[PDB]
């Protein structure tokens, strides 16, 4: 229905932030929930943050709270994660995911859809 | 076959005042096309990730869902002719319910 | 003025499921009329007067609201011409929300 | 948005049964909530029954549960109210309502809509 084009992330030493971007080429995500994962190899794939279809409420995990911030556009174009006060546990691919089911709660990874290769995010020791 | 139609389409305020007491509320999306009548549709973001229980609180054990529900529209094709069509179906959230998770970790 | 269109028209199984699971879930009207493209549609009735609160039990100090929302239609017109039509705006219950009421005697 | 037609309904000893009906003239009701309500002159307009939009759903007063019951076609076009077991309490003029509004519980008359004039039902000491 839509694809999902992901700039910004890199390498950075902790304590540093980064700002990853996320964007509808191919129609709009306007009235999904959207939500970001992450992926760092071998492990499964963790939950973020997830951001009200209308961007007014928003949910973090427990290992981010306080440190990530999910936001959007209105137009239904973008999705913005910004991420400070990083530590090498968040060394991970993340993923720009749609909410396309509903057999959970809004934490459950299994209920979003990546579409795309992932956005590396090195922090270094 | 193609076929004529004539253009003349053919209380409001209160259903708002319902639907935002609902327990899975949403906004207003301007989901604008010009290449297409209706110009302008307005479709449901829901405002919660949750619902929101007797506290008055989200409730991120249940889920908000967007309705949708396909509805005929008329596209401009050739995509600039003023005069040709084509009916179109499309989908568009129509507004949210609350639905029960499954699975719980 | 009036002008042509090319009646071609252009999971879901997933989606009922969540509406299934909904607290103020629906059935299915069957809202036909044959003197109208198009000739089937259909609409929500809310299954309760209330929603269902965590014991699966209906709660009847909530309402299940059905939610409307007017659609395109066609109608033919002259009522009986098979050519001829008209694009009219019609009203539609399009799935149900839970709210809460404002009185409580 | 339509017209409601009201039939059955008279003069009864106590005991008996009436079975009151109602249609749908101009247009249907089939997705709207219906219920009955019944006044009686000088008192305010009393609650009786409620039906859900599918007909799965019923309310009754505390006066009539179990006396009472409330049923509908899938057309739009009937709902039915059958009074078993009648005691002069149930001396009223009844009419069949349209849920219009959602500001109270199901329970709540400033909800409905009647239309016509009544039907009268007299039951005897
Ligand atoms: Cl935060
Ligand atoms: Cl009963």
């Amino acid at each position: 229905q839509v694809q999902l084009v992901q700039s910004g992330g890199g390498l950075v030493q902790a304590g540093g932030s980064l700002r990853l971007s996320c964007a509808a080429s191919g129609g709009t995500f306007a009235t999904s929930p959207m939500g970001w994962l992450r992926q760092a190899p071998g492990k499964g794939t963790e939950f973020v943050a997830a951001i009200s279809p209308s961007g007014g409420d928003r949910i973090y995990a427990d290992s981010v709270k306080g440190r990530f911030t999910i936001s959007r556009d209105n137009a239904g174009n973008f999705i913005y994660l910004q991420m400070n006060s990083l530590k090498p546990e968040d060394t991970a691919v993340y993923y720009c995911a749609v909410r396309r089911r509903f057999d959970g709660t809004s934490y459950y990874t299994g209920d979003y859809d990546s579409w795309g290769q992932g956005t590396l995010v090195t922090v270094s020791s | 076959r193609t076929v004529m139609v004539n253009l003349n389409i053919h209380n409001p305020k209160r259903s708002s005042d319902y639907y935002d007491r609902s327990t899975s509320p949403w906004n207003l999306h301007r989901n604008e096309d010009p290449e297409r009548y209706p110009s302008v549709i307005w479709e449901a973001k829901c405002r919660h990730l949750g619902c929101i229980n007797a506290d008055g609180n989200v409730d991120y054990h249940m889920n908000s869902v967007p309705i949708q529900q396909e509805i005929l529209v008329l596209r401009r094709e050739p995509p600039h002719s003023p005069n040709s069509f084509r009916l179109e179906k499309i989908l568009v959230s129509v507004g949210c319910t609350c639905v029960t998770p499954i699975v719980h970790h």
